[PDB]
């Protein structure tokens, strides 16, 4: 669809610093899932016997979640002679999918 | 009978109501200076900086005040504040810091020698 | 007027049976959460330096849950005398609460 | 073919979605039953139980379900509940809490034994 508040993808920027070393920070543009999922949430009872054993509740959830991503890397420029790397999943796409799958 | 309102509109509402033309950049006409504005929209949409947007503003679309002979544009210190979060940005994109933008034409801070806007240190 | 989307609390009645042993079935009220939260679901990358990644995201989802339930019991009368003990439970309130929290 | 939707506009998307008259109160049609809540708009403004609408809902136009033969009201429990919350607000205003809504005419607790709605106990 085209709703604005759908589930989707969205791009930010970031300032990246490395707590160990002294480093100059670094920007970085990432993307996040977010939004409304269209399946409404929702939970029931569910009945035990003696032989049969269930959990208090049967629920269903749809969270605006990362479906494809990509290992992405981020080179550091530090004290003068090293560069350290840090690495993050670049989100290339979203879903909604089942809270506890 | 000196200052022209702003007819564009990613620059209204920013605290100054009218400018004048020609800007910093050379544009004669302020349709011509929206046109290259909108080559920043991606940029803005990032939140690089949340100075950028009121930053270039400033420089395609001066303040204008009846009281003094020329434009009011951006202090250098906001211009490299920008341009250090957003420069990186940009380069990942393949594109330079424009040299139109370079902060070192800008006055470096306001005071009365010199009338320029400046933004918050962080 | 009442939003029809929020997380609210449904009734409805439904029959406690054993899913194999044969017995005497009985009528009961319950109720159910369903609904849409306000909140929009989000994900958003963590970044490391350390070894590899570790969990790759972090996330928050809100969910419509029960929030307060009596905890029922009943017996049925099954094929002979014999009585069987069932459990469920009964919800009072629906609330919104992150998903894996 | 068993029950009716709801037409009382403040009952609807409660936690049920049709009914059957006669209700708990007498009233053979929902515009009856409509006309005489009314005149509990103003105690529900009030804030006075956040069960307050539910309960009077549930006693003008009570669930009904297919599945058996009598409508389903709500406990006795919730009406002591939102009785003392709001009887003392129509005190205020020289009212009585309506021996219609007395609350020991209705079932103490949700069981087999008597299908009734029953509410937070907080
Ligand atoms: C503009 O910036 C470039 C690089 O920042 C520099 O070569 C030049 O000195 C600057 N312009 C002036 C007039 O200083
Ligand atoms: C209704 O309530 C009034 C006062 O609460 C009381 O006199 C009467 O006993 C109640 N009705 C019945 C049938 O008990
Ligand atoms: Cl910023
Ligand atoms: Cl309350």
């Amino acid at each position: 669809d085209s709703d604005p508040r759908r589930c989707m993808r969205h791009h930010y920027v970031d300032s990246i610093s490395h707590p160990l070393y002294k480093c100059s920070s670094k920007m970085v543009l990432l993307a996040r899932c977010e939004g409304h999922c269209s399946q409404a949430s929702r939970s029931e009872p569910l009945v035990s016997f003696s032989t049969v054993l269930k959990q208090p509740f049967r629920s269903s959830c749809h969270c605006c979640r990362p479906q494809t991503s990509k290992l992405k890397a981020l080179r550091l420029r530090c004290s003068g002679g090293m560069r350290l790397t840090a690495t993050y999943r670049y989100i290339l796409s979203c879903h909604c999918e089942e809270c506890n799958s | 009978r000196r200052c022209d309102p702003i007819r564009i509109s990613m620059c209204q509402n920013l605290g100054y109501n009218v400018t004048k033309m020609p800007n910093l950049v050379g544009h004669e006409l302020q349709t011509d200076a929206e046109l290259q504005l909108t080559t920043f929209t991606p940029l803005i949409q990032y939140g690089c900086s949340s100075q950028l947007q009121f930053f270039l503003c400033s420089v395609y679309v001066p303040m204008c005040t009846e009281k003094i002979n020329i434009p009011i544009g951006p202090c250098g210190g906001m211009c490299l504040s920008v341009k250090r979060r957003c420069e990186p940005v940009l380069k990942e994109f393949g594109f330079a810091w424009p040299e139109s933008l370079n902060c070192s034409k800008f006055p470096p801070q306001n005071d009365h020698n010199h009338m320029c806007m400046e933004g918050p240190g962080d």
